[PDB]
């Protein structure tokens, strides 16, 4: 006997890695509209343009918020730590996931912290100012979903509503489409833009529909640093990362909430 | 690809080999046989049905679709051990012996048993009994009186050649029949007592048949493979031959004899 | 003559794969030898948290590595002699398609099975392992667990199911209509849908974590002289798992 050399490899599929490799664990459905941003220090001013002497006078929101705020918004830095571990027996089992595994996770870590920040339904303490529904935001109310989405979108600024784009969960989509049933027509094949008149996004955490103009919502991601440690006694590789961002709503008055 | 086809060098070995007149008692002294591939139905059939015709009786096709069916003959031995194959004529005198002397007597199983068209003979083999395949009969007290009105009733063109089959226990029979009406010399002398050719006396046929078996009991066989093998917790081989038969039958020549 | 016969014949023989398995579409595959893979790859980036959940307990139960286990089986060809030598058929092609049929549907049967035959128990669905959870209709009982699944494994969910159980759950939503004739599966529930008629039972969950290997074959020919076969065999052996208990879970009525 030679050894285990075989020709069953041909019948084996071809589908097959040779190493290891997976999916985005997590994402950030906010980066689509939301700008990007890697500047040191970022500064920016509030209001675009102002017109000439014959303005109807600024929306009252406008003139409280800018008032309060000042012109200009200011990019604070704000740490945290992203983490993972590899134990040492799944090192010397003659597999790659050094190269692949850990961008895979540390990426992910990023999005994750994001999302979790901007949609908290109660912030932790320090970083109110970044989420949609810490407060200072208001709230229409419509008898359904349906009437509550079409009421905010007559609220807001003309402005803000040519631009504007909605985020909500997708079951409260199939609700709206339930009354809208009207018996013989099904709007399950339907997009959503055409329901509402302007684009959607899906989104789990998203409890209830928010909707502005996400020009103006930003990201900043200023510096890094990537670390690597083992744990002698415990036996256990580490690679940790850090940065600091932060993100803030060049106006508050634009993003405004739907409620039943 | 492994497989390696027989030589065709090789095949005519076992053409041969199959088909064999050598034996002393068998219906293959007096029946029809080929090992040609290419002949399709029984060749005579047209000169035969019109010298019916010159007669009341024609042919009712008791066979259907005259083009033959390949059915299928297995053979299996085992020799004792690898002495016998350390020499070599011994050998193969003896596989001779065998597959002769098994595929000889199993198409005679086949026709001549009382096993009648069930049981031990497979359902797929189960016509071609000549008691299934509706010969008429013929009777009389005395058995020297009754094939004479049976070779008589055959149509007279076809009388020339004609053959009678018979048990020992027949056999021993009508010597006695004759000995008390004289002709005892004659007796001993059965192809002189009754104008035939051919005689024939065994043992596993029950009861008396009497026609033109050279024209009526077409066959053909013709091999497929031999293999061969080792098998090595005995000291055995695994010797074995499988091929391909058929056969057919024109009852109307043939006549049954029942005494009592 | 021989032209006046058509001219489409073939001289060859060919066929379609016999069966295969739905679940390669979207779980992970691999070749490796002795293979090891982390539980959880990106553990929790700041200090407080609330997500300590049931998945805790179940990493905490056993070890964050993953441990691959060679399991036996076998496939055979069974084809006779008088095909190969009675006519010229070259079905070369045909035997290996029964036979990486033959590791496919192994998967299929050990994977998804009521009672679990001692030795195949980590691997089946059913086992018990995974939750169940109930609703007055398939269609609710569906959406039902969606509720249950956690925000990392909801985003990338996968359902599986069988055909006819979306049938009748379409009717009750429309009312004895032929309007829903082309809606698919994706927009009533949110989530893709993969159909195959062993599920009997719903499942839902991630699918990048249930993994599959195949760690080594081997393939060999003989003759059996008594019947006359070629035996074309094939053994190989493979183990699949959940990573984590908590990723899959199970509808009801």
């Amino acid at each position: 006997p030679t050894g285990n050399d075989s020709g069953g490899d041909k019948l084996l599929p071809k589908t097959l890695s040779k190493e290891i490799v997976s999916e985005p664990f997590a994402k950030n459905q906010l980066r689509e509209k939301a700008r990007l941003t890697n500047i040191k220090g970022l500064e920016i001013p509030r209001v675009s343009y102002t017109l000439d002497d014959d303005d109807f006078i600024t929306d009252v929101e406008t003139a409280k918020e800018l008032k309060a705020k000042g012109d200009t918004v200011k990019f604070t830095t704000n740490k945290f730590k992203v983490f993972a571990a590899i134990s040492d027996t799944v090192i010397h089992g003659s597999d790659v996931d050094l190269v692949n595994w850990v961008e895979n996770a540390l990426q992910s870590g990023l999005a994750a912290k994001e999302r979790k920040d901007a949609l908290a339904v109660s912030p932790k303490s320090g970083l109110e100012h970044m989420s949609f529904y810490n407060g200072s935001v208001k709230e229409v109310e419509g008898a359904d979903m349906y009437d509550a989405i079409i009421n905010a979108l007559a609220d807001l600024h003309e402005d803000y509503r040519d631009n504007a784009t909605i985020y909500m969960r997708y079951a409260d989509y199939v609700k709206i489409i339930s009354v809208l049933s009207n018996g013989t027509t099904n709007f399950f094949d339907t997009p959503a833009e055409k329901v509402f008149g302007k684009p959607v996004v899906f989104t789990d955490a998203a409890v209830k529909p928010i909707v502005g103009d996400f020009n103006y919502f930003g990201i900043n991601y200023d510096g890094t640093t990537y670390d690597t440690d083992k744990d002698v006694k415990k036996g256990e590789y580490l690679f940790v990362l850090t940065a600091w961002y932060d993100q803030q709503r060049t106006l508050d008055s634009a993003f405004r909430i739907a409620k039943a | 690809f492994n497989i390696q086809e027989l030589p065709t060098a090789r095949k005519e070995v076992f053409k041969e080999l199959l088909v064999n007149r050598e034996l002393p008692q068998t219906l293959r002294d007096v029946i029809t046989i080929t090992d040609d591939e290419h002949v399709e139905s029984i060749p005579a059939l047209s000169y035969i049905k019109d010298k019916l015709a010159t007669n009341g009786i024609e042919l009712s096709l008791n066979g259907s679709s005259k083009y033959f069916d390949r059915r299928e003959g297995h053979i299996y031995t085992e020799v004792a051990d690898s002495v016998v194959h350390g020499s070599d004529r011994t050998l193969d005198d003896l596989l001779k012996e065998i597959f002769i002397n098994e595929c000889v007597s199993y198409e005679t199983t086949l026709l001549l048993d009382k096993n009648n068209a069930s049981g031990l003979i497979d359902k797929d083999n189960q016509d071609l009994s000549l008691y299934n395949q509706g010969i008429k009969e013929v009777s009389n007290t005395s058995m020297y009186d009754g094939i004479k009105q049976a070779m008589k009733d055959i149509p007279q063109t076809f009388r020339r050649k004609v053959s009678v089959v018979m048990n020992t226990e027949h056999h021993d029979k009508l010597i006695k029949e004759l000995a008390q009406m004289g002709l005892g010399t004659l007796a001993g002398d059965l192809t002189k007592l009754f104008n035939v050719s051919h005689v024939v006396v065994t043992d596993d046929a029950q009861d008396i048949f009497v026609g033109d078996f050279g024209h009526a009991i077409y066959a053909k066989y013709e091999p497929i493979m031999y293999n061969k093998k080792k098998q090595a917790l005995k000291g055995v081989y695994q010797f074995a031959l499988n091929y391909v038969f058929d056969i057919k039958i024109v009852p109307e020549l043939l006549r049954i004899v029942k005494v009592k």
